[PDB]
RNA sequence: GCAGUCAAGCGUUAUAGCGACAUUGCUUUUUGAUUCGAUGUCGGCUCUUCCUAUCAUACCGAAGCAGAAUUCGGUAAGCGUUGGAUACCCACUAAUAGGGAACGGCUGGGUUUAGACCGUCGUGAGACAGGUUAGUUUUACCCUACUGAU
RNA sequence: UUCAUCUAGACAGCCGGACGGUGGCCAUGGAAGUCGGAAUCCGCUAAGGAGUGUGUAACAACUCACCGGCCGAAUGAACUA
């Protein structure tokens, strides 16, 4: 048995997680693309932002869903004990929420590169890879709750 | 591109009647596939509508409504 | 609109070919059954013989014989046990299907039913106006099909007369929206709870209102409920039960116009109490509890049902029919005395309540967590039956007017059918396109009526499960809906601020 | 340690001998701070600062407002209570597209010396029952990344927006040609279902396909939204 | 994105019309379960410098920060940022950060012309939805720059 | 620029008062203004919230909302450039 949970993440509340993914794509992403650039060039810098942040999305809620004990799985005394202490019903729907906030950003990302594969000018692809970001930012902003239980 | 004023725009298209909805509901459940026949033209039909089966239990409440 | 796929050659050639003539046999031997009570499975003589041939009336006649009361005869109906009720005639409704052979014995349960019939509703009767606002809530008299009282948002409620189905009476005293109206049980004072915490009574013939309004809520009204008049002592009136968003029972007493009891036990908004024919009262609300109390102990609560997780939106009672109509028929017939109508409803009460050895009165709760439980609350604390299979939350519930059926109407465009007795389940009513609002029984338990929000009325058969007739003709939502006591008439209304009048 | 153990901590032995001073005086150097932050902030940080500075003062004079306000001082049935939620189109006219723009030229051919392939770059409805011609034979190329079958329909009514199947394109404002073509852009008259909105006409049938119009630009968006005509 | 709501403002003496910050519905529902057409330019070897939008190393601030460890953030480019397998994995490591000077000298894929075969189309000459194989371009002693030397 | 306060006392500062029914009702193992849910009243005042926060396991204690004493002459708020 593991006996013991301190080596849980710090688990960021939607609105600072939204600045901490976003922030790192503009800082760790390059910036600067020109509309005399090929087409390819253009296509390939938005689907690598789109692509950064849907990877850095996923894995901050695979670093929560990992972090945290499976109150099933666990001895029963412990299980008793969480389901005292945090209302075992509640912390499973919060870490569903997490990992289906999962999936859907992983579809929206799929769906987005697969979308800009096919974009035809530097206005078109900027439009593609803001609304995969925004889609993106509407899911997280849709876990405000289950992120401060958590 | 210019769209006419048009009153066509804000009919109806495609309506069903009871006695249809109940013809093709039940014989949803009749048909016994034949694995030698396949299939030339699917018929066009409001399946939300048709595809109506008894559950022997319900989802679970929703909890975080009370709580 | 979409058709149905026409017949193929074949098809057309089939129908064309000569058709076969089910015709009665006439060297068909003699068949073994048994008989036996759906309520409490007592056989009747063994194994008797009887002409394969036998039609139902005279099966009737043969099982009245063997009872012994031919001079008053009650007609029954039989079912064979896969459950096959008996339509025309023995060989036609089991031999002719061939399930059952001649050798092996039948065993047929023999099941009571009305002696009138109501034919159903196939088109509206008018159309009437008068109402500012949308219409919230209607009922019938309960000795009468002639009047009609219709509460609504423009602060008002109506008085309509069903015969020539014009307005007669308005009533004009609340402030805020008339939330529920109800006719005492012996028709002579009309109870409306109105948005603004008030309860006011009017006398119908006159259209009139009696004193001042009765007042102590702080919020809106949600039920009202009236004292049985089998319970009620000759030479007084019944009481008045009201629940409300505070979460508070009142009980009112109209004779001197006050208040008796609070009952308080409810954390949150009461959605619905009735008044039972045990001298109890049974309280739903948003609390996932329902409250059992008693009106000969000060009104102090009996018993905490806990068995839902979410709101309890409706309750019923299977007496509920009875405790409504109070001592009148479906005949209207009046009676003379208060000792002769007490006798009465005594009478028409204990017809439901007292059978099968001991007498029962069941309740069923319909909740938002999309289910309903069966209750047999004087026996038990626990439930006697949890009914699944709703994918949203049921909005209303009813029990059938002889106590053997339950339909429930919910949010996701369904109504179900079960057993009134162990809550199995039965059938599912399907054809409403939105959600169903409220449904309501006719007198003989063999019609039902509901309203939905696809701004239709559907009337089905029960016997058959399925739909009768569909009735549009609403220009948007219907909220209330009502069958009158006679099955002549049905009222319904709605947001069109018209009140629909229905007829056969 | 264990439970609250800092609490406990700070209970059974108090913080340090400076730490309300300190705070004290942190707290009051904190208006200068913010001005300094807001003056020698730059770019994408003093952006963001000014932003939440907006914010925070909107939320203030809120605040203010309702609290000022408090020391001043739909007809729906019991069961629906403590319950919540010309003939011209919405878009008459919209902006032309050249087949410049909505078709690309494929080139084949080992020197790409042919043409005469064109790929439609805009999204499209291809129906039921779809098969792809033969690519020797295949001169309009409709991609499957491009395909649409579903769509967000607002009915004005009610104030929903539910994802309806899309059942057919009726018209597309540009050309006949892209309206055989199931081409799907801004003001293209589209055919829904509606089954789960529940309509019902006079005389009892139930509607279940009607008409509605788009209203943005799915190449641009990656969606189709379009708002049902009633 | 589309459609709607509120109102600090704007507009006005016709409660018309614009409208910040906020907010709702669809996309997307509850028990952490269980690859879909880039139609035209890519990658190496050697080696230098620059940017900071900082991965590590230095110093700080905050956090239920006990310790240990970790997360977010600030100054900061002085110093580093690998070895392999076939864009993803394995491993080592303090770390295996992003990018520019091209994409507005050797070298493999590619513009690969003449030879050849298979497939699709064409009555055919041939062309291509395509696939495979073989296929000579060879300065420097000039000026400057740079490295060393009178 | 427009509103306000002001020698029957301007802004800051210091000191004092900040009460009584009452530990208002429900709820809680405990909850006394300050974990919560709805009321949010009356009296005496110069004024004092069925309480703005710190704090207690609950109390206590401090605070400010408000009033008064000392000080004595201008001051505050919102907009515009
Ligand atoms: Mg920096
Ligand atoms: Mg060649």
């Amino acid at each position: 048995m593991q006996l013991s949970w301190k080596d849980i993440p710090t688990v960021a509340p939607a609105n600072d997680l939204l600045d901490i993914v976003l922030n790192r794509t503009q800082r760790k992403t390059p910036t600067v693309i020109r509309p005399g650039f090929k087409i390819t060039r253009i296509r390939a810098f938005y689907m690598r932002k789109v692509k950064y942040t849907g990877e850095g999305f996923v894995e901050k809620f695979e670093d929560i869903l990992k972090g945290f004990p499976n109150i099933n799985d666990v001895h029963p005394f412990h299980r008793d004990l969480m389901d005292t202490l945090y209302e075992k019903n509640h912390y499973k729907i919060s870490l569903a929420a997490i990992s289906r906030a999962k999936s859907l950003v992983e579809q929206v990302a799929r769906d987005y590169v697969r979308l800009l594969k096919f974009g035809q000018s530097l206005f078109q692809c900027k439009q593609l890879k803001r609304a995969a970001l925004g889609r993106m930012a509407t899911i997280v902003k849709k876990l405000r709750d289950p992120l401060a239980y958590l | 591109a210019r769209v006419q004023p048009d009153r066509r725009w804000f009919g109806n298209t495609r309506v069903i009647s009871q006695d249809a909805l109940q013809h093709f509901r039940s014989a949803l459940g009749e048909t016994q596939k034949d694995t030698y026949q396949v299939l030339l033209r699917r018929n066009k039909l409001p399946m939300s509508l048709l595809e109506e089966k008894d559950a022997d239990e319900s989802p679970k409440a929703r909890i975080l409504d009370t709580e | 609109s979409t058709l149905i796929p026409p017949p193929s050659k074949k098809q057309k050639k089939e129908a064309q070919l000569p058709r076969e003539v089910a015709i009665i046999p006439k060297d068909l031997p003699n068949v073994s059954i048994k008989f036996q009570a759906l309520d409490t499975g007592d056989n009747v003589g063994g194994a008797l013989r009887v002409p394969g041939a036998i039609s139902e009336k005279q099966l009737e006649e043969l099982l009245n014989q063997l009872n012994g009361t031919s001079d008053d005869p009650v007609p029954y109906t039989f079912s064979c046990t896969k459950t096959i009720d008996i339509t025309d005639n023995l060989y036609s409704s089991l031999i002719k299907p061939g399930y059952n052979s001649t050798e092996d014995q039948i065993t047929l349960l023999y099941t009571p039913r009305a002696v009138f019939k109501v034919k159903p509703v196939t088109r509206s009767s008018s159309a009437i106006a008068g109402h500012g606002s949308t219409i919230l809530c209607s009922a019938f008299a309960p000795h009468t099909s002639s009047r009609m009282v219709t509460g609504a948002g423009d602060n008002t409620a109506r008085i309509w007369d069903c015969d020539t189905q014009t307005p007669m009476h308005t009533l004009k005293g609340h402030y805020n929206w008339v939330l529920c109206v109800s006719w005492s049980p012996d028709g002579e004072v009309i109870a409306t709870g109105s948005m603004d915490n008030t309860i006011r009574l009017w006398d119908p013939k006159s259209g009139q209102c009696l004193g001042d309004a009765l007042r102590g809520h702080s919020k809106w009204i949600t039920s009202l409920s009236w004292e049985p008049i089998h319970l009620v002592k000759p030479g007084s009136k019944p009481r008045l039960a009201s629940s409300s968003k505070d979460g508070t029972i009142k009980i009112w007493d109209t004779v001197s116009r006050v208040c008796q009891y609070t009952m308080s036990g409810h954390t949150n908004s009461v959605s619905c109490v009735k008044w039972g024919g045990q001298g109890l009262l049974y309280s739903g609300s948003h609390d996932r509890t329902v409250r059992v109390w008693d009106i000969n102990s000060q009104g102090r609560c009996i018993n905490i049902l806990k068995s839902h997780a979410h709101w309890v939106n409706h309750l019923s009672l299977s007496t509920d029919y009875a405790l409504r109509i109070g001592a009148f028929d479906h005949t209207g017939k009046k009676p003379s005395t208060p000792e002769e109508a007490q006798k009465k409803a005594l009478e028409n009460y204990e017809k439901i309540c007292k059978k099968n050895g001991n007498s029962e009165e069941m309740m069923v709760t319909a909740s938002d967590d999309y289910t309903m439980f069966l209750w047999n609350p004087l026996k038990s604390t626990k439930p006697i039956a949890r009914m699944t299979g709703h994918q949203k939350l049921v909005n209303h519930v009813a029990f059938s007017p002889d106590g053997r059926y339950i339909v429930s109407a919910s949010f996701d465009n369904s109504i179900k059918l079960w057993d009134g007795r162990d809550g199995k389940f039965i059938s599912t009513f399907r054809g409403h396109v939105a959600s169903v609002y409220q449904v309501a029984w006719s007198s003989d338990c063999r019609l039902l009526v509901s309203c939905s929000k696809d701004t239709t009325l559907k009337v089905w058969d029960v016997r058959t499960r399925k739909l009768s007739v569909d009735l549009p003709g609403h220009k948007d939502e219907v909220y209330t809906v009502d069958w009158s006591v006679d099955g002549k008439r049905v009222c319904s209304g709605g947001k069109d601020k018209m009140v629909r009048l229905w007829t056969h | 340690p264990q439970n609250d153990y800092i609490e406990r901590h700070i209970k059974q032995h108090g913080k340090r001998l400076d730490h309300e001073e300190r705070k004290r005086k942190r707290e009051a150097r904190e208006s200068h701070k913010i001005s300094e932050r807001a003056q020698k902030l730059t770019g994408w940080k003093g952006k963001q600062f000014a932003k939440k500075r907006y914010a925070e003062k909107v939320s203030m004079r809120k605040k203010i407002k309702a609290h000022e306000q408090s020391k001043v001082k739909d007809a729906l049935p019991t069961y629906l209570l403590d319950r919540e939620q010309k003939f011209s189109v919405p878009l008459p006219k919209v902006r032309g597209i050249s087949e410049e723009e909505m078709f690309k030229v494929i080139k084949t051919g080992k020197s790409r010396s042919k043409s005469w392939k064109r790929m439609i770059t805009k999204h499209t409805f291809v129906g039921e029952g779809f098969t792809r011609r033969p690519v020797k034979m295949e001169r309009i190329i409709r991609p499957s990344a491009l395909r649409q079958k579903k769509a967000n329909v607002t009915h004005p009514e009610l104030g929903v927006t539910v994802f309806l199947p899309i059942l057919a394109v009726k018209k597309n404002p540009q050309s006949p040609m892209y309206t055989q073509l199931g081409v799907l852009t801004k003001g293209t008259i589209i055919e829904v279902n509606v089954s789960e909105l529940g309509m019902v006409t006079a005389g009892g049938k139930v509607v279940w396909g009607k008409y509605a119009q788009v209203t943005n630009e799915p190449d641009r968006d990656g969606c189709v939204n379009a708002v049902l005509l009633v």
